[PDB]
C-alpha cells in the first residue's frame, strides 16, 4: 500500500531548483513528466547516457554484409554472363557499379533497425495504453513524482517549498 | 543568459505555452469552411480524371502518347525527376538545418515533411505508368524463382533508382512520423468526441512524455538527421546518373551528380515558400511564420541559384574547350533550333529570378517573393525538359534527326499528379498538427518579442 | 598578446635551410631519349610547383571559411578569428613565389607545361600540334599570365582589408566596420567562386591540354578546403596547450572536428563520381587520363582514397573521441598528408610520368615551404592580440558549449 507524491510545477526554472534539492536531500525520484524537452533534466537527475548510436553503427555493418554477399554471389558466382563489356571475372573488377546499391543498403539497415530498437526499448506501439498521471502535463505543468516511505508530513512539507503549484498524495 | 542583442524575435505576440498550443490545435479542433470544400472538390476532380487517362493508356498502349521511335523518353521521366526534385526540400529543412543548429527551422519542419511524403509518392507513379508491360514489374526484384533462379543484373542505374527511391521514402516516413508522437499526445488529451478520442489514442503510441523518453527521442532524431543528409545527396545522384552515365552527346558528363542536386534544393524551396505564404494567412499562423522566415528562404534560394548559374557557364566553357564537334553542335542546337524557346525561357528564369534577392526592397516582400517563387518552378520544369529532349532529337547519324510534340494523354497524366498532390496536402492540413509543439516550446523562452524586451531592460 | 616561443624561429630556420639545400641538390642531377630526358629534367621543377600550389591553396581554404563564418553570423567562431587571421598571413607572401614560378615557365626555363613550348602553334614546325593550337584562344600565354595575376589581387586585397577593418572595429564606440566587413565578405565569396573555377582550369588542368572534364574545379576546391580546416584546428590546439587561448574548450574543438569530418566525406563523394562516370562508359577519348594513372601510380592513386576517407571514417564518428586532443591531432596529420598526395597525383604523371619517385627533391621542397609557412604564421601572431574586443557575437562565443 504505497503512496506517491505528485509535485506539480510551472516552469523549468523551478524544476531545476526542485530536482537539485531532491538530490541534495536524497529523495529518490521515481519519474519526471514533461510536455516538452528540458535540455537539463537528465543532467540534474543523473540519468545514464543512451546507447542508440552504438546500436545503429552495428546495424550498418550488417547491411554492408548483405549487399556485398548478394551481388558477389549473383553477378560473378552464379551466372557470370556478359552484359556489355563489363568484366565480370572477379569482385574487384566491375566493383564501381555495385557502389550505388551498397551505400543505400547500409543506410537502410542503420536507420530502420535502430528506429524499431527505440520503439521496443521505449515500449511504444499503436495500441498501447497511455500513461498520463495528469492530463494537464502534456500541454502544461511539469510533474515530479516521489514515492512515500512513511513520513508523509515532512515529505510533503519539502515539496511545499520550491515550485509548489500543486502537491497531491495518492495511494498507488 | 548570453544571447546576442543583434538577433530578432522568432515568436510574435507575447505568446505563452497555452497560447501556442491553442493556436496550433484550433484548426484541428474545428470544421472546414465552404472555400475549403470548393478547392477540395476541384483537386479531387482533376485527380479522378487523371486516373482515367492512366487506365486508358495502360490498357490500350503507350503509342497513345506522343513518344517517337527516336525520343523514347519525354514528359514521363521529365515529370518523374521534377517531382523527385520537389521532394528534397523537407529532408533539407528537417535534417540539414538541424545539423547547422538553425533555430528558425522549428516553425517550418512539420509542413516541410508533408511536402516530401506527398511528392515522392507522385514521382513513384511514373516508373510504373510508362512501362510497356507493368503487370510484370515484380521481375525487377531479385526473388528466387522457377526459371532456374533467374536473377537481375546489378549494373543499371534504373535498378539503382529502385533502391534509391524506395529507401528514401521508407526512411523519411518513419522519421517524420516519430516526430508526431508528442503532438498527437496533445490531441488525444482533448478528446472532444469519443470517436476522436479513439483516433488519437491509436495514432499516438503510449507516449507519456518522460525524462528518459525525451532523452532517447533527441538522440534518435540526431542519428536520423545524420543519415538523412547522405540520402538527400545519394538518392538524387542516382537519379542524375540516368543521363550522366550515357554515351549520348549532351548527356555524358561529370557535372550532373552535384548539379542536379543544387537544382533540386533551389526548386524545392521555391515550392515550399509559396505554400507557407498562403498557409500563414489561411490558418492564421502568421505569428509563427514571420518575415524573417520568408527572408531566410529567399536568401537560400538566391545562393543555390548562383551555384546553378556557375554550372551553366562551366558546361559552356568545357564545350568550347573540347574539340568534340558533337558536343559543340548539341549546345548550338539548344541556343538555336526548333526548341530555342524552351531553352531561352528556361535560362531567363533560372538566371534572373534569384538575382532579385540581392535587393533588400525586393527580398523583404511577401508579394514579390510569392511571385518569384512560382516562376522558379516553371523554369525548373523546362530545365529537365530541355536536357532530355534537345539531346535526343539531334545526335549521331543525321538521318535519324526528328521532332517531338506531346499529346493530351501526356498532359492529362501530369495534371492528375498535381491534383492528387493537392488532395493529399489539403486533407493533411485539417487533420494533422501543422506546427510541432515539442519544438516550439523549447524556443519560446529563448526567443520572442517578450523575453527579448525583458533582457533589454 | 602572443609571446613567441623563441625556439620555433630556429626550428623554422633549420627547415628553410635543409629544404633549400635539398632543392639546390635536386637541380644538379634516337627519339626515345628525347622523351625520357624531358621526363628527367622536369623532376626538380614539378617538385616545387606542387609544393607551392599546395600551401597557396591551403591558405585560401582558410579565407573561404573565414568569410563564411562572418557572413553566417556564427556564435562560436569569434574567439578563433585571431588565429585564423594569423594563419592567413602566408598568402601575401606565398602567392609571390608561386607567381614567379608561372613567369619562369613563360620565359622557357623549364618544360612544365606542354602548350607553352615552342613551335606548337605554327604549322611550319615538327612540334606542331593542331589540337593545342585550336585551344590557343584560351591558352595564349599573355592572357594566361594576366588572368592568373588578377586572381591573386582578388584574394590578397580581401585579406588586407578584412584585418584592417577588424582592428578599426576594436577601437570604435559604434559599429560600421562590422557591417562593412559583412558586405565585403559577401562580395568576396561571389568573386571567390568564379575565380576558383577558372583557377583550376589554368593551374591544374593546364598540365594536360589534351584532356577535359566537367566537375573538376569543385573537386579541387574540396581537396584543399578540407585541409584548410585541419590547419586551423592544429594551430589552436598548439596555442591552447601553451596557455595562449582563453574561452576555448572541447566543444570548440569538437565542433571543428565534426566539421572537418563531414567535408572530408564530401571530398570522397566527388572523387568517386568523377572516376566512376568515366569508368562506367569508357569512351576511349578522355579515358587515358585514368589508364596512365592506374597502370603507373597504383598505390598513390588508391592510397589517397584510404587516407582521405577510410582512416577518418573510423575515427571522427565517436563524439567522445572528437573532444580528445590526440585524436584530433592524429586525424589532422593524416588528412594533411592525404591531400598533399592528392596534388602530387594530379600533377606528377603529366610532367615525369613513370619516372616519378618520392626522394630528396620532393622531400626538400616540402620541408622548405613547411618552415616558411611556420615562420610567417607564428610571426604574424605577435603583431595582434588574441581574442578580439567588442564584437556583436563574442559574448555568446565565450560561453559556447555543445
Amino acid at each position: 500500500s504505497n503512496k506517491v507524491i505528485y509535485a506539480i510545477y510551472n516552469d523549468d526554472d523551478v524544476l531545476m531548483n526542485a530536482v537539485k534539492k531532491t538530490r541534495a536531500a536524497h529523495h529518490h525520484i521515481e519519474e519526471v513528466f514533461t510536455p516538452f524537452p528540458v535540455h537539463g533534466l537528465d543532467k540534474a537527475m543523473g540519468l545514464a547516457p543512451t546507447r542508440l548510436a552504438i546500436c545503429a553503427f552495428l546495424y550498418g555493418c550488417v547491411g554492408i554484409s548483405v549487399a556485398t554477399t548478394m551481388m558477389s554471389y549473383i553477378m560473378i558466382h552464379d551466372w557470370p554472363q556478359d552484359i556489355g563489356g563489363k568484366p565480370s571475372f572477379s569482385f574487384i573488377q566491375n566493383m564501381p557499379s555495385f557502389v550505388p546499391i551498397m551505400f543505400e543498403m547500409t543506410v537502410f539497415f542503420a536507420a530502420h533497425l535502430m528506429v524499431i530498437t527505440f520503439y521496443m526499448r521505449s515500449r511504444l506501439w499503436p495500441f498501447k495504453q497511455a500513461e498520463n498521471p495528469d492530463v494537464r502535463t502534456t500541454d502544461d505543468h511539469f510533474l515530479i513524482e516521489v514515492a512515500v516511505n512513511d513520513n508523509e508530513a515532512e515529505l510533503v512539507s519539502f515539496f511545499e517549498g520550491t515550485g509548489a503549484v500543486e502537491v497531491k498524495v495518492i495511494e498507488k | 543568459h548570453y544571447e546576442a542583442p543583434i538577433r530578432k524575435p522568432l515568436v510574435i505576440g507575447d505568446k505563452s505555452y497555452h497560447d501556442v498550443t491553442v493556436d496550433v490545435a484550433a484548426p484541428v479542433e474545428g470544421p472546414a469552411n465552404k472555400q475549403w470544400w470548393i478547392v477540395f472538390t476541384i483537386a479531387l476532380v482533376a485527380f479522378l480524371w487523371g486516373l482515367g487517362c492512366i487506365i486508358y493508356t495502360v490498357s490500350t498502349g503507350i503509342g497513345t502518347w506522343g513518344l517517337n521511335k527516336t525520343v523514347g523518353w519525354a514528359w514521363d521521366i521529365t515529370n518523374f525527376v521534377w517531382w523527385v526534385g520537389i521532394g528534397h526540400a523537407g529532408t533539407l529543412i528537417s535534417a540539414v538545418l538541424l545539423l547547422f543548429r538553425q533555430r528558425w527551422r522549428m516553425a517550418i519542419n512539420r509542413s516541410a515533411e508533408a511536402m516530401t511524403i506527398f511528392s515522392v509518392v507522385q514521382a513513384g507513379l511514373f516508373p510504373i505508368i510508362h512501362m510497356g508491360r507493368p503487370w510484370l514489374a515484380y521481375w525487377v526484384l531479385p526473388i528466387p524463382n522457377q526459371f532456374g533462379s533467374l536473377w537481375v543484373n546489378f549494373n543499371s542505374p534504373l535498378l539503382w533508382d529502385v533502391f534509391a527511391i524506395s529507401t528514401y521514402l521508407s526512411v523519411s516516413l518513419v522519421f517524420w512520423w516519430t516526430g508526431l508522437l508528442p503532438d498527437f499526445a496533445m490531441l488525444r488529451d482533448r478528446a472532444i468526441t469519443p470517436f476522436n478520442k479513439r483516433v488519437y489514442s491509436i495514432l499516438s503510441f503510449g507516449w507519456s512524455g518522460r525524462a528518459k523518453d525525451w532523452q532517447r527521442f533527441e538522440e534518435v532524431s540526431l542519428v536520423l538527421a545524420g543519415l538523412a543528409t547522405p540520402l538527400v545527396l545519394s538518392v538524387h545522384t542516382i537519379v542524375s546518373m540516368d543521363f550522366a552515365t550515357s554515351v549520348i552527346p549532351g548527356w555524358h558528363t561529370t557535372i550532373f551528380p552535384p548539379y542536379f542536386v543544387a537544382g533540386a534544393v533551389f526548386s524545392g524551396f521555391a515550392m515550399v515558400n509559396t505554400l507557407l505564404i498562403v498557409m500563414r494567412k489561411v490558418s492564421n499562423l502568421e505569428a509563427y511564420i514571420t518575415l524573417q522566415h520568408i527572408e531566410l528562404m529567399n536568401i537560400i534560394i538566391m545562393i543555390t541559384g548562383s551555384i546553378v548559374g556557375v554550372a551553366y557557364i562551366t558546361e559552356l566553357f568545357v564545350a568550347w574547350y573540347s574539340g568534340v564537334e558533337y558536343e559543340q553542335y548539341a549546345f548550338l542546337n539548344r541556343a538555336t533550333g526548333p526548341y530555342w524557346w524552351a531553352y531561352w525561357s528556361m535560362m531567363t528564369c533560372n538566371v534572373f529570378s534569384p538575382q532579385f534577392m540581392w535587393f533588400k526592397k525586393l527580398r523583404t516582400s511577401i508579394m514579390f517573393s510569392f511571385i518569384i517563387s512560382i516562376v522558379v518552378n516553371i523554369g525548373m520544369w523546362f530545365e529537365r525538359f530541355v536536357i532530355i529532349v534537345t539531346s535526343l532529337h539531334r545526335d549521331y547519324l543525321p538521318s535519324s534527326w526528328t521532332m517531338f510534340s506531346p499529346t493530351f494523354v501526356d498532359i492529362g497524366i501530369f495534371i492528375g499528379t498535381i491534383g492528387f498532390f493537392f488532395v493529399l496536402f489539403l486533407l493533411y492540413s485539417r487533420t494533422f498538427p501543422v506546427i510541432a509543439q515539442a519544438e516550439v516550446k523549447t524556443i519560446l523562452k529563448g526567443t520572442g518579442d517578450n523575453y527579448i524586451r525583458e533582457r533589454a531592460n | 598578446m602572443y609571446t613567441f616561443s623563441s625556439k620555433l624561429k630556429t626550428f623554422s630556420i633549420i627547415l628553410m635551410v635543409l629544404g633549400l639545400l635539398g632543392i639546390g641538390y635536386g637541380f644538379l642531377s634516337t627519339e626515345h631519349l628525347n622523351h625520357v630526358l624531358h621526363q628527367l629534367q622536369n623532376k626538380p621543377w614539378s617538385a616545387l610547383y606542387v609544393a607551392c600550389i599546395f600551401f597557396l591553396l591551403l591558405s585560401m581554404g582558410v579565407l573561404a571559411f573565414y568569410a563564411i563564418q562572418q557572413v553566417a553570423q556564427a556564435g562560436w567562431s569569434p574567439v578563433l578569428f585571431r588565429v585564423m587571421q594569423g594563419i592567413t598571413a602566408y598568402l601575401p607572401a606565398g602567392s609571390i613565389i608561386f607567381f614567379i614560378i608561372l613567369v619562369l615557365c613563360g620565359l622557357h626555363f623549364n618544360h612544365i607545361f606542354v602548350w607553352l613550348g615552342e613551335g606548337v602553334t605554327d604549322p611550319k614546325s615538327p612540334n606542331y600540334d593542331a589540337i593545342i593550337a585550336g585551344k590557343s584562344g584560351y591558352l595564349n600565354f599573355p592572357f594566361w599570365i594576366v588572368r592568373a595575376f588578377i586572381f591573386l589581387l582578388g584574394w590578397n586585397i580581401y585579406r588586407h582589408f578584412s584585418r584592417k577593418n577588424c582592428l578599426a572595429q576594436d577601437e570604435a564606440n559604434d559599429d560600421l566596420y562590422y557591417k562593412k566587413n559583412f558586405k565585403i565578405s559577401a562580395g568576396f565569396l561571389v568573386f571567390f567562386i568564379v575565380s576558383e573555377s577558372i583557377m583550376a582550369w589554368d593551374w591544374i588542368m593546364s598540365f594536360d591540354p589534351h584532356w577535359f572534364s566537367t566537375l573538376f574545379a569543385w573537386y579541387v576546391f574540396a581537396s584543399f578546403f578540407v585541409s584548410g580546416i585541419t590547419s586551423i584546428a592544429l594551430i589552436t590546439i598548439y596555442l591552447k596547450s601553451k596557455g595562449y587561448l582563453e574561452y576555448v574548450n572541447t566543444s570548440h574543438i569538437h565542433d571543428l572536428a565534426k566539421f572537418m569530418f563531414g567535408i572530408s566525406v564530401f571530398w570522397t563523394y566527388l572523387w568517386f563520381s568523377q572516376f566512376m562516370l568515366i569508368w562506367y562508359a569508357n569512351i576511349p577519348e578522355e579515358v587515358t587520363y585514368f589508364v596512365t594513372r592506374i597502370q603507373l601510380y597504383n598505390l598513390p592513386f588508391f592510397g589517397a582514397v584510404v587516407m582521405n576517407f577510410v582512416f577518418p571514417l573510423l575515427i571522427l564518428i565517436n563524439t567522445d573521441f572528437k573532444r580528445l586532443n590526440w585524436v584530433v591531432v592524429m586525424a589532422g596529420i593524416v588528412i594533411l598528408l592525404g591531400h598533399y598526395v592528392d596534388f602530387f597525383n594530379m600533377i606528377m604523371p603529366g610532367t615525369v610520368g613513370d619516372k616519378w619517385f618520392i626522394g630528396v627533391p620532393e622531400i626538400a621542397s616540402i620541408l622548405f615551404f613547411l618552415g616558411l609557412f611556420i615562420f610567417v604564421v607564428f610571426t604574424a601572431l605577435t603583431k595582434s592580440p588574441l581574442l578580439a574586443k567588442r564584437n556583436p557575437f563574442i559574448e555568446e562565443s565565450k560561453h559556447f558549449h555543445y
